[PDB]
């Protein structure tokens, strides 16, 4: 996505201060608790009965790290997001057949985890920058649909 | 439809906001106009600047409209009937704007009340706001 | 929620289907599987062919689950509790699918009852299905 | 969108029997009645207080004809829908700023009008051929969004 340099610097500075372990697992973890219908795609994960068990699941925690990594790679290529996630699009679209609204939902649940983690530091203009990032990642992840 | 557990979760979380209703509602309103610039087209009779006592004054009515909704939850179409006549009947608001403000409302509380924002409460709050969004976008005349 | 006029417009439209509930419900199901083949992944234990007495046998239970939902509409969460226990709790069905079946259910009724499918009843029926969907996609334990 | 030869012929023949006067206006009108919020983009149309008034609105009836004409042009170019609706995408997205979910809704209401008009003739695979067309017209009308 094409965002203003001040916002481009603001996201990188904010992402630099992120916990590269328990944020992705918190993002993928709240996806399954808030949107229960998505637990259907993670049957090879085991025990998702309580939110305390969904977050407190090593499989969720570990898989979330690779999801957060996909986003980190996404922040590096804001010129070509559509090509970075071209193979990931193929995976989620042509092979996993996940409904594309769920991509908007995980992207928005990351924004809800960042607000949780940073508090006062996730100001309205920082959100606006991140909303541009998660939309473009959701546009790139749903590319093999249009 | 909300679980009885959800109705309590929303009451205990929104019941931790305090007199900061207008502050949060302002931030949510601000975050929304900032992140989704299209929601601005619904407010042309508004000063959509930062600090603006209009937007800070709107967030009062909004977060307060949300407070009576949480009160008589199991009566939300009767309670919000004037708001529904506004959003649904008069203003004719596209419900996407309601998903957006609801998202911003979750970010605000996430940022301000981090302890009360458990994944369980997030789910409960997302269901409540969705339920309130439904009521306000629907014409039940 | 639904307008009082909506509660009547569904009752008199669905009260023109007849014993044709299964035929229509089978058409709705067939129209969905054909048009949006992803909905097939919800039924691996099913013979998803044309004429299939399983699909024609599902569309009966489906169109009959929709009948008690038309009966006590203002009691939908209590009445559809077993169906919600299935769809929301056990199956974990993506609500987009509910939008896909709801649409096919309207294409069916428009194909078969063109006189009862007025622009006002389309609206009521869509609102009704949206509401059934909400009750069936939510966990209100 | 890419569809099978039988389905390409089945839509051309069904569309070849379409009422090019009262279908688009029934498609546009029902959008405004079923999804009220859409009336907000058509204030320059006047009186939409009752469904009978929305349908019995010469402006809606006139505009709907130009909408059905855009769809008829789309069925002509199923290889390049993206370029046929590029200028139309620029109009609705970059200037009218209409939420793209409403493009899913108009197309799905056109499918309800053809069901209303053809009856038994609008069979499950004909619909399946039309659902591919309306979604593609909705992917092409929301192109300047991705
Ligand atoms: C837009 C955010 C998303 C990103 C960036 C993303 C990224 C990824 C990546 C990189 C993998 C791992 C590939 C590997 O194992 O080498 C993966 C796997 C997978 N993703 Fe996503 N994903 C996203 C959203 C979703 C959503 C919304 C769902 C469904 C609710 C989903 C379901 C899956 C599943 C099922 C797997 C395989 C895990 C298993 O074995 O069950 N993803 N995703
Ligand atoms: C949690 C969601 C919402 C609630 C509780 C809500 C509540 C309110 C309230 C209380 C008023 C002022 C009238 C009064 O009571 O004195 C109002 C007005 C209005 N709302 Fe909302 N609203 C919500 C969402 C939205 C959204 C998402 C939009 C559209 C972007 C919207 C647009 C408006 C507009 C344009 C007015 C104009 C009336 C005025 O100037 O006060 N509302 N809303
Ligand atoms: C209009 C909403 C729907 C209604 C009223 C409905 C109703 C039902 C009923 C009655 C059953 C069988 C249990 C019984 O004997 O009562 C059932 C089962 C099931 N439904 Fe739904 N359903 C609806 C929509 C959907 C949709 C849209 C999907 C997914 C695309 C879905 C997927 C299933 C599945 C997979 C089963 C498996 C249980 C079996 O084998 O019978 N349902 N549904
Ligand atoms: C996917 C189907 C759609 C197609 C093919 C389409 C096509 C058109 C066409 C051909 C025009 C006429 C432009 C001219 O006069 O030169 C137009 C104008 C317009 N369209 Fe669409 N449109 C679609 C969906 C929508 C939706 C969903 C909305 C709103 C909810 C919308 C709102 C409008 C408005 C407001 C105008 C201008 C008329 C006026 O108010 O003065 N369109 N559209």
């Amino acid at each position: 996505v094409h965002l203003t340099p001040v916002e481009k610097s603001a996201v990188t500075a904010l992402w630099g201060k992120v916990n590269v372990d328990e944020v992705g697992g918190e993002a993928l973890g709240r996806l399954l608790v808030v949107y229960p219908w998505t637990q259907r795609f993670f049957e090879s994960f085991g025990d998702l009965s309580t939110p305390d068990a969904v977050m407190g699941n090593p499989k969720v925690k570990a898989h979330g790290k690779k999801v957060l990594g996909a986003f980190s790679d996404g922040l590096a290529h804001l010129d070509n997001l559509k090509g970075t996630f071209a193979t990931l699009s193929e995976l989620h679209c042509d092979k996993l057949h996940v409904d594309p609204e769920n991509f908007r939902l995980l992207g928005n649940v990351l924004v809800c985890v960042l607000a949780h983690h940073f508090g006062k530091e996730f100001t309205p203009p920082v959100q606006a920058a991140y909303q541009k990032v998660v939309a473009g990642v959701a546009n790139a992840l749903a590319h093999k649909y249009h | 439809v909300l679980s009885p557990a959800d109705k309590t979760n929303v009451k205990a979380a929104w019941g931790k906001v305090g007199a900061h209703a207008g502050e949060y509602g302002a931030e949510a309103l601000e975050r929304m106009f900032l992140s989704f610039p299209t929601t601005k087209t619904y407010f042309p009779h508004f000063d959509l600047s930062h600090g603006s006592a209009q937007v800070k004054g709107h967030g009062k009515k909004v977060a307060d409209a949300l407070t009576n909704a949480v009160a008589h939850v199991d009566d939300m179409p009767n309670a919000l009937s004037a708001l529904s006549d506004l959003h649904a009947h008069k203003l004719r608001v596209d419900p996407v704007n309601f998903k957006l403000l609801s998202h911003c409302l979750l970010v605000t509380l996430a940022a301000h009340l981090p302890a009360e924002f458990t994944p369980a409460v997030h789910a409960s709050l997302d269901k409540f706001l969705a339920s309130v969004s439904t009521v306000l976008t629907s014409k039940y005349r």
